[PDB]
């Protein structure tokens, strides 16, 4: 008996260890309202979370807790933590040890402050951190390989081979499903179609979802898209009125593959893909070409899979055959890892105890982390 | 041709004309179509059911006042024809639109739909001989003289600000929000309700703007001035009765820096100043803390500036130099930047000719608009 | 505790009672027959001497608390219901005279639109409040009053009542009792507002969209000759006593066409709803339009929400409101008190809330230390 | 609920323990809202080509004072009860008691205390 809970800048992913597929999956989203001076009406919660901020969007200012995968307002978390465990999955977390998720190379604080809440205001038995990309291989049944691990806080590509990893070859990416998002708003605006307020980023990123799709030849989709008006493709709003995005829905998810369009002055996920093999020794190279895993929902646009592998082959040398892993459950990728670990009797040893924490503080997760 | 351009600045409120060669724009006129209030089936009525600029003016309480451009776009096309055939009329300028060039001054991320249907009507209801669609922002360093500075342009319809060092434009550093001083004179009505005086006419609109301008000033702190007791300042109306204003006067213009209080999710004009700072590079934040220029009406009002320097500090890094240097002629700034930058042989190569439209395409107006 | 009382101070008429009622036990025109006035001065009136609208609110309280209900001021608790953008120097008074003369324990300004919402149970509603002096709109989203996308318009009682007595004093027939049965025009100078509200209620309706678009075409006269239908039967109505006004078939159904007739600015009673709701979030179009509510007792006029519903879904096809508002579904709420007495019956049902009440309701105890009623605008 | 919500929210504050957990954290009634009509009963055509007698619809003062259904037709509006009158008491703000009226002040034009200006 433990829980997985995976805290993802866009969706919180949480369960129970051993289940094949996640419990309960909200957006990770804190609802305040725009309350004025006048007195509200009866069944008013001061502060809404998740599906329910999902479903009161319109009144409500939607603010993301976790951005790049850094928790900014604690106070948030806490929050939505406390909606995971009481509410959503209906188990009490001194009953049950936590696992928690955080993305490689974040700020030391940040895993610091996160197993003091755990400890302190939860009082859970145990709490191990572990990073997002080191579980996305067990979902696989795979030891052997890199992953191209995108969130929609953050992008990390981590180089594992036979089960030991390489830190230094570790990479990290600013650049994820929220810049994406808020670089739609932006092209969609240059169309005609305003989206300004966090009500509506979120009617934004449910168009993402279901339209945009990567293009093989960016320049060649951007022709046909001009003569012909065959990828136009028409998206109803939560109101009556119908958009029709055009060339935009190809163009958003090009920004992963060139960061230039956002103007981050960055490599693109292809690149960055191709750059940390490099960093790793030159014998290990063929396995992470032969073995490279797409993970989380960044990596679930149609057709990413086919421009990954082009970009690669090209930048990659010719001899090598390179093989992109895309398993069906991407978006639970990270916690059905998770899920794999905790259940394993090995892992029981791993977990840092209340009576660790006590004695040594909160910086003995530095030591037990990876 | 050699005969001089046509400068027409496109400000939702008030659209200012002129040549180039003036050093202040001679005929500027209210951004509105007049149509008689009652639907006119009879004789001795308003004849020709067209008023607009100071015909409007005179016979004002008797029309009904319709703005054709709302947020800096174009909402009815047919209304803006007309409005832009009253600028070559006898009454302004009084000059063939065929014989001059014309420069427009749209503001800074506008539907792309917009300028192309700005251009076409430009093209083909007049027959100019070329045109030149520009930012409003850049315009206004023209007229004070400095190639670096932060512009926080406040119009009717839309409040941007937009970073441009050493004559270089970040356009992802860009920052517009749609609170300008239309919304400012629609939150005075709705606080003169609540003073108990209703202006719910088109026409009885334009007096709450003409309030607003007249007197409304921006406490240093709002909540020491709303315990204080008010004078209440009698305002005089055309009719000539008197209206004490009182507290209504400093508290509406107040949603300009705090738009959360009405209930408009937006940043500000405080922040979004602060903000397009901050986004911009790390080695270029001191200069462009070191030079802002403010620009439009809805920077005019009484004490702008000194809460400004107030609320930026408190948000900027501390012991920061922060110089926000306001032009004498801030309404009118937009204008003479483009008088200058037309008057340059330079604007001969930028304008785009009415045979290289026809040839070129679509694109030809956007491609050269940088 | 006992039954917290409900007051809700209106130009026209004030809805009375206690909390945990089916409706109002007292409702009455809110006047005063002061010594020595021929005509009694109405009780409410914005823009005046704060000293002479404190002498006429204690006036009025006094005959609501002893002559038409009977119970102590001090003793119970007082639920004021008043509507959003009430002049501030009323609101300041009304509580001043509550607080300081009748020193009742605490008072609670709720506002009208919010309340109308508590009496069908909806938690997100379209309230539209056709009043006597303005006909307010103002969109609740699960609680929250939304003051951005507001709407009001000069076409409620007060506006219906002056447009009655022009077009009465126009084709104006009156049997005297003197030689006057031939018809005798404007034999009185002006109408007392008493007798128009009562041949508004009996003679007036509301006319049916088709007939009324061509009634409003056929008083224009535009390049037309005789298009009107076919009016009721002119009904006599008695004017103090002898004096006997028939009332022309065209005036009950022109009088009522002035709230629904364009006017080139495109604002009627039915626009305000679609000008409200295409500024409100995006997200909550479609909530809003499925529940509309129509209180206030102008809305009350016979076939008064067949023709508002039936305008909507017209000026829906309109150019302006055809790309965002095009495919939206309109029902109309229908609430259980009348449509004058919904406002109240909020008020009663939220009094009923005796845990709830004493926390959001202002104390006397505080009013006494700060003299600082809460507002929507800024402290 | 809200007063449970905001009384553990009000003797947390003043606790000051800064929600500190010692212990576990954390029936119900639920109303149908009113449905939504399509379209709402139109005016009937007996309106439109027929007299209207002011004896048969009822005035304003008579329609409201039966306000919990007030009907336009005559044979609707029933009969109300007779509206109870009062027995005012005097009591001043420095002063206490100042006059009254006896407990049978039906059929009496006796006060318990006599007190007035003309009397002193
Ligand atoms: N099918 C899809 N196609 C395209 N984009 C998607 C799709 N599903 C989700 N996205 C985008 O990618 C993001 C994926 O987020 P996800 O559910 O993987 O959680 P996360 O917060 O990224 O967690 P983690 O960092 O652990 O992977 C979403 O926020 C959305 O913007
Ligand atoms: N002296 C003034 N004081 C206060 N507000 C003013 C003043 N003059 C103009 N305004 C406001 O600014 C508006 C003018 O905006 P403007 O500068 O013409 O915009 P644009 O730059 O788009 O042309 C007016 O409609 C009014 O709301
Ligand atoms: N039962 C009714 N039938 C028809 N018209 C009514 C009825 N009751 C009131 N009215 C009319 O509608 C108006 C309603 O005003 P009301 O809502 O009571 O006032 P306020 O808006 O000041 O609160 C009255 O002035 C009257 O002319
Ligand atoms: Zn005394």
């Amino acid at each position: 008996a433990a829980l997985v809970v995976d805290n993802g800048s866009g969706m919180c992913k949480a369960g129970f260890a051993g289940d094949d597929a996640p419990r309960a999956v909200f957006p990770s989203i804190v609802g305040r309202p725009r309350h004025q001076g006048v007195m509200v009406g009866m069944g008013q919660k001061d502060s809404y979370v998740g599906d329910e901020a999902q479903s009161k969007r319109g009144i409500l200012t939607l603010k993301y807790p976790i951005e790049h995968g850094i928790v900014t307002n604690w106070d948030d978390m806490e929050k939505i933590w406390h909606h995971t465990f009481y509410n959503e999955l209906r188990v009490a977390p001194e009953e049950h040890p936590v696992l928690l998720t955080e993305a490689p190379l974040n700020p030391k604080a940040n895993r610091e402050k996160m197993t003091q809440i755990m400890f302190e205001t939860f009082n859970t038995p145990a709490m191990y951190v572990a990073i997002q990309a080191v579980l996305s291989l067990y979902a696989s049944g795979r030891t052997t390989g890199i992953v191209m691990d995108s969130g929609d806080g953050v992008t990390h590509t981590v180089p594992i081979y036979e089960g030991y990893a390489l830190p230094h070859a570790i990479l990290r990416l600013d650049l994820a499903g929220r810049d994406l998002t808020d670089y739609l708003m932006k092209i969609l605006t240059e169309r005609g179609y305003s989206f300004t307020t966090t009500a509506e980023r979120e009617i934004v990123r449910d168009i993402k979802e279901k339209l945009c799709y990567v293009a093989l030849d960016f320049e060649q989709e951007m022709a046909t898209a001009a003569s012909s008006s065959s990828l136009e493709k028409s998206y109803e709003l939560p109101d009556g009125q119908v958009i029709t995005i055009g060339n935009e829905r190809f163009r958003c998810p090009e920004a992963l593959f060139q960061p230039s369009f956002l103007g981050m002055e960055s490599c693109g996920i292809h690149e960055t893909t191709f750059n940390s093999i490099m960093k790793c020794d030159v014998d290990i190279r063929k396995d992470l070409y032969a073995n490279t895993v797409l993970s989380g929902g960044t990596t679930m646009y149609p057709g990413i899979a086919d421009r990954m592998q082009k970009e690669i082959t090209a930048l990659a040398p010719s001899t090598m055959k390179i093989k992109i892993i895309a398993p069906p459950e991407r978006k639970y990728s990270v916690w059905i890892g998770g899920s794999i670990l905790a259940s394993l009797s090995t892992f029981q040893q791993m977990w840092i105890s209340k009576q660790e924490y006590d004695e040594s503080g909160p910086s003995i997760v530095h030591r037990k982390c990876f | 041709i050699a005969n001089q351009p046509v400068v027409i600045d496109n400000g939702s409120g008030v659209i200012k004309a002129g040549f180039a060669g003036d050093q202040i724009p001679k005929y500027c006129f209210p951004n509105y179509v007049g149509r008689p209030k009652h639907v006119r089936v009879m004789a001795g009525a308003l004849e020709g059911d067209i008023f607009i600029g100071p015909k409007a003016e005179e016979h004002r309480g008797l029309l009904s006042i319709r703005y054709p451009m709302e947020h800096g776009i174009v909402k009815d096309w047919n209304d803006m024809e007309r409005i832009w055939q009253y600028v070559y009329s006898k009454d302004q300028l009084q000059t063939f639109s065929e014989e001059h060039p014309v420069l427009l001054t749209e503001a800074p991320l506008n539907p792309r739909k917009n300028r192309e249907r700005a251009a076409e009507v430009f093209f083909e209801t007049f027959n100019v001989p070329a045109l030149f669609i520009s930012m409003q922002a850049v315009l206004s360093l023209y007229a004070t003289g400095r190639t670096t500075g932060v512009v926080l342009d406040s119009g009717d319809g839309v409040t941007h600000a937009v970073p441009i060092y050493e004559g270089f434009a970040m356009p992802h550093s860009i920052m517009r929000i749609d609170i300008a001083g239309r919304d400012v004179s629609r939150f005075l009505r709705l606080y003169l309700r609540k003073e108990g005086y209703d202006f719910h006419s088109s026409s009885e609109f334009e007096i709450v703007k003409a309030i607003k301008e007249r007197a409304c000033y921006l406490s240093i702190n709002p909540q020491k001035d709303e315990t204080l007791e008010t004078e209440k300042a009698q305002y005089y109306l055309p009719d000539g009765s008197t209206i004490e204003i009182g507290p209504s006067r400093f508290r509406a213009p107040e949603l300009l820096f705090r738009p959360d209080l009405i209930g408009e999710e937006s940043e500000g004009i405080h922040e979004v100043l602060v903000f397009a700072i901050q986004k911009s590079d790390m080695d270029l934040r001191r200069t462009l803390f070191s030079n802002i220029v403010l620009s439009g009406g809805s920077t005019l009002f009484k004490g702008f500036g000194d809460r400004l320097l107030s609320e930026v500090k408190k948000l900027a890094p501390k012991d920061v130099k922060i110089r926000i240097s306001a032009p004498q002629e801030r309404l009118y700034s937009t204008w003479i930047g483009g008088s200058i930058l037309a008057s340059l042989d330079t604007f001969k190569k930028m304008w785009v000719s009415k045979k290289e439209y026809e040839e070129d395409g679509a694109r030809s107006i956007h491609r050269k608009t940088f | 505790e006992k039954t917290a009382v409900v007051i809700d101070l209106g130009e026209a008429f004030t809805k009375c009672g206690f909390a945990g009622e089916t409706g109002p036990r007292c409702i009455i025109p809110s006047v005063i027959k002061k010594a020595g006035m021929p005509k009694p001065i109405k009780v409410v009136q914005y823009n005046i001497n704060t000293e002479e609208l404190y002498s006429y609110l204690k006036e009025f309280i006094h005959i609501l608390y002893f002559r038409h209900l009977l119970v102590n001021p001090r003793d119970r608790r007082v639920v004021v219901i008043e509507s959003v953008l009430c002049p501030s120097h009323f609101r300041e008074t009304l509580t001043r005279v509550l607080f300081k003369y009748f020193e009742v324990p605490s008072v609670l300004l709720a506002p009208s639109h919010l309340m109308a919402l508590l009496t069908l149970g909806i938690n997100s509603a379209m309230v539209l409040d056709c009043g006597y002096r303005e006909s307010l709109v103002l969109p609740i989203y699960e609680g929250i009053p939304v003051l951005n996308c507001w709407g009001a318009l000069p076409l409620g009682g007060k506006a219906l009542h002056k447009e009655l007595e022009t077009q009465l004093l126009e084709q104006c027939t009156v049997d005297t009792g003197a030689a006057k049965e031939q018809s005798l025009p404007s034999v009185m100078g002006s109408i007392p507002e008493g007798v128009l509200e009562d041949i508004k209620v009996r003679t007036c309706f509301v006319s049916d969209l088709t007939r009324g678009l061509k009634i409003q075409a056929a008083k224009f006269n535009i390049d037309g000759n005789t298009e009107r239908p076919s009016p009721p039967p002119n009904v006599d109505y008695p004017l103090d006593g002898e004096k006997i006004l028939h009332v022309l078939g065209s005036i009950r159904d022109s009088v009522v066409e002035i709230l629904f007739e364009q006017d080139n600015e495109e604002k009627s009673v039915a626009t305000l709803i679609l000008d409200s709701l295409m500024q409100c979030p995006i997200d909550t179009r479609k909530q809003l339009a499925e529940n509309l509510v129509i209180i206030g007792g102008t809305s009350m006029l016979p076939g008064f929400l067949h023709r508002l519903l039936a305008e909507i879904r017209y000026l829906v096809e309109k150019p302006k409101y055809k790309k965002t508002l095009g495919t939206k579904t309109f029902r109309i709420h229908t609430p259980p008190a009348k449509a004058n007495c919904v406002a109240w019956l909020g008020g009663a049902i939220f009094g009923a809330l005796q845990d709830i009440l004493g926390s959001r309701s202002v104390s006397k105890e505080y009013y006494n230390q700060t003299g600082r009623i809460p507002d929507w605008c800024s402290l | 609920k809200e007063k449970v919500e905001r009384d553990r929210k009000k003797l947390a504050r003043r606790r000051n323990y800064m929600p500190l957990a010692f212990s576990q954290h954390t029936k119900e009634i639920k109303i149908e809202p009113a449905q939504a009509v399509d379209e709402v009963e139109p005016l009937p055509e007996d309106y439109y080509t027929r007299p209207v007698n002011l004896t048969e619809v009822t005035t304003l003062q008579q329609r409201l004072l039966q306000p919990d259904f007030q009907p336009i037709c005559a044979s609707q509006l029933y009969p109300r009860h007779k509206h109870l009158l009062i027995k005012r008491s005097l009591r001043c703000r420095q002063c206490e008691h100042n006059l009254s009226k006896p407990e049978f002040n039906p059929t009496s034009i006796k006060f318990k205390i006599q007190l007035v200006a003309v009397n002193y």
